[PDB]
């Protein structure tokens, strides 16, 4: 708090820079594609469509300032704070409401439309195979949708027949290590849903969704989550420019060793 | 009159009908700046982020000495316990921090416009101006308004000089941490040492360089006792001097090229590359001399493909010296100086 107060400022600078970048006309998705997808039932009609997005990672040991960084970001920047779990949202509300004002925080699941009937959906039902390597992000999002297809299709069906994603484009996802990697794409896709369905003023402004994934990738191990799928995958490492958009809060992990080796990621003490 | 801004409040159920179409106002270059700001004085919360948004626009001076109501968004649910808890129980905090964070930070800009409320409170805590005794717990907006409007901190030199003190405090702290973090980024970027030793080096640097005694000394040196910047009582903060001179001696001597060669180099018995930021305005000769000293020390240690090994050891030994760094490293983007009977071992 004595030095994090000053070390956290570049984090806000970079998040603001990300939240401001606009997209070209050829990059912003159009609702006609999504209606065409809804009109079908099988993934046979999903082309190499790209969903632009940005991500801001904040890692570190157990609570070494990540929660306080989320607090400062909420108190300064316009972010829609979410949670991986119900307990995560309750913890974030406990941290924020004890200092300043934040509206009741929902889970990112509750944000993007995850409901009860979504729990029984058959996850991993349809088959996919990677086309080339390094896999194009248009194929990565394709695969993530295919793995999660029942929930995505039911979301689209409900959407055709006030969402908080109209409020802003920076979405704070605490405990992002607890989220499945595929959900990542869904969230971005879900974001566009709202910004495509309601014809949101950000859509007319060609704004891009920005994610602030705050969590520890070490606490979750496969028996590969969002933090790990972003740190490891070369395609996402290149597209997201993760070398210049990464924070580590510190009081074997070869991954975090390489992170500290990289000069361009901020570390806050 | 002069252009001023007010923060609306009301004891009972702040809503549009109370807004109608009474108010409870409780918050109403350098030399010239505080002179005019003193000359001004005598002796709804909502985001458009913008911490406060105006509701309307419109005898008035007396409302700032008695807190009398003047009879004809997200801050519609403000509470007195809210303000007392969130802006500290301290009167100086409750007045100055509230006034700066809600109103002055946005209208005046600067670095402090981006610091959160707790940072502002931490700055105001070490704003130790003299405490004039107050002749007279708060239960409602009337009580807090009478407490704030009659406060010594809401009038005159203190209110005039708080924002400038803010800016100066951020300036000092950021400059100190910026110099230290520039050195940390230097030794971070190219140091090819083992994993555990790199991690312990980073930990020891960021911890012992910013131990509580040095932070206390820095804060005490940044303590003010007069709101006047001309009569400011701030002292030269020795934080950077201590962190650089006093402790990198120990780190550089202990975590030196001799130990590195003795442990991580197993002998079985040189072109300089510069990344330019800007041209350097004696410095070049000094840098080459210190390069020569480092290379000579490495040669002495090594002599009681092999070319890659000797070049790597020379590069490490040259990095570990401080004089070469202070000579040239402030001007170079990256520090890969050298492009890469058998010197072997893990790397």
């Amino acid at each position: 708090n004595f030095t994090s107060m000053h070390g956290v400022q570049p984090i806000l600078k970079r998040i603001r820079e990300l939240s401001q970048q606009q997209l070209d006309g050829a990059q912003v998705p159009h609702l006609q594609w999504f209606r065409d997808v809804a009109a079908l039932e099988s993934p046979a009609g999903l082309p190499l469509r790209e969903f632009p997005f940005a991500v801001y990672l904040i890692t570190g040991n157990a609570g070494s300032g990540k929660s306080t960084c989320v607090q400062t970001i909420n108190e300064v920047l316009d972010c829609v704070v979410t949670g991986a779990t119900r307990i995560a949202a309750q913890n974030m509300y406990a941290k924020l409401s004890g200092a300043f004002l934040s509206r009741p925080i929902n889970t990112i699941f509750h944000e993007f439309g995850f409901r009860g009937n979504h729990v029984q959906a058959q996850l991993g039902q349809y088959p996919y195979t990677l086309t080339s390597n390094p896999a194009s992000l248009e194929d990565l999002q394709r695969r993530d949708l295919t793995y999660y297809w029942e929930v995505i299709l039911d979301l689209t069906k409900r959407a055709l027949a006030l969402p908080a994603f109209t409020r802003s484009n920076v979405i704070v996802i605490d405990e992002a290590g607890l989220l499945g990697r595929h959900l990542l794409t869904a969230v971005v896709y879900c974001w566009w849903m709202i910004n495509a369905l309601y014809h949101t003023p950000q859509y007319a402004a060609r704004l891009r969704p920005v994610l602030v994934c705050v969590g520890s990738p070490t606490q979750t191990a496969s028996l590969e989550n969002v933090l790990t799928y972003l740190i490891c995958n070369r395609t996402l490492r290149e597209y997201a420019r993760l070398s210049y958009s990464w924070a580590i809060f510190i009081n074997i992990s070869e991954h975090i060793l390489s992170a500290l080796r990289d000069p361009n990621v901020v570390i806050v003490y | 009159p002069v252009e001023v801004t007010a923060l609306y409040a009301t004891d009972g159920c702040v809503i549009t009908s109370s807004i109608a179409l009474p108010v409870y106002i409780f918050s109403y270059t350098e030399q010239d700046r505080f002179e005019e700001s003193r000359a001004l004085y005598q002796a709804l919360l909502g985001t458009e982020r913008g911490r406060t948004r105006p509701m309307f626009v419109c005898a008035l001076q007396d409302a700032l000495a008695h807190g009398t109501p003047l009879q004809p968004y997200y801050g519609s649910a403000q509470s007195p316990f809210w303000f007392l808890s969130k802006f500290g129980p301290d009167e100086k905090s409750l007045v100055l921090t509230t006034r700066y964070y809600l109103l002055q930070a946005q209208r005046l800009g600067g670095a402090g416009a981006t610091y959160d409320l707790q940072a502002i409170k931490d700055i105001c805590a070490t704003y130790a101006i003299p405490h004039a005794p107050r002749p007279d717990s708060l239960t409602s907006f009337a009580a807090i308004t009478r407490f704030c409007c009659t406060s010594q901190y809401a009038r005159g030199a203190a209110a005039a000089g708080f924002p400038l003190y803010v800016e100066r405090r951020i300036a000092a702290d950021v400059r100190e941490t910026s110099a230290l973090e520039k050195f940390i980024t230097h030794d971070r970027s190219c140091l090819r040492v083992s994993d555990r030793e790199f991690i312990t080096y980073i930990y020891l640097a960021h911890f012992e360089c910013f131990s509580p005694p040095r932070l206390a000394t820095h804060l005490r040196a940044v303590t003010t006792h007069d709101p006047n910047p001309a009569a400011s009582t701030e002292q030269p903060s020795p934080l950077g001097r201590e962190a650089v001179e006093q402790f990198f001696c120990h780190v550089r001597a202990q975590l030196n090229i001799g130990e590195y060669v003795k442990h991580n180099v197993t002998p079985r018995e040189l072109d300089l590359d510069i990344a330019l930021k800007e041209p350097v305005p004696r410095r070049l000769h000094e840098a080459l001399g210190h390069f020569r000293r480092g290379a000579l020390a490495a040669v002495q240690l090594l002599f009681p493909l092999t070319m890659r090994g000797v070049a790597r050891v020379i590069q490490q030994a040259v990095l570990l010296d401080r004089d070469f760094v202070e000579a040239i490293g402030s001007y170079v983007k990256n520090f890969l100086l050298i492009d890469t009977h058998s010197l072997g071992g893990d790397y």
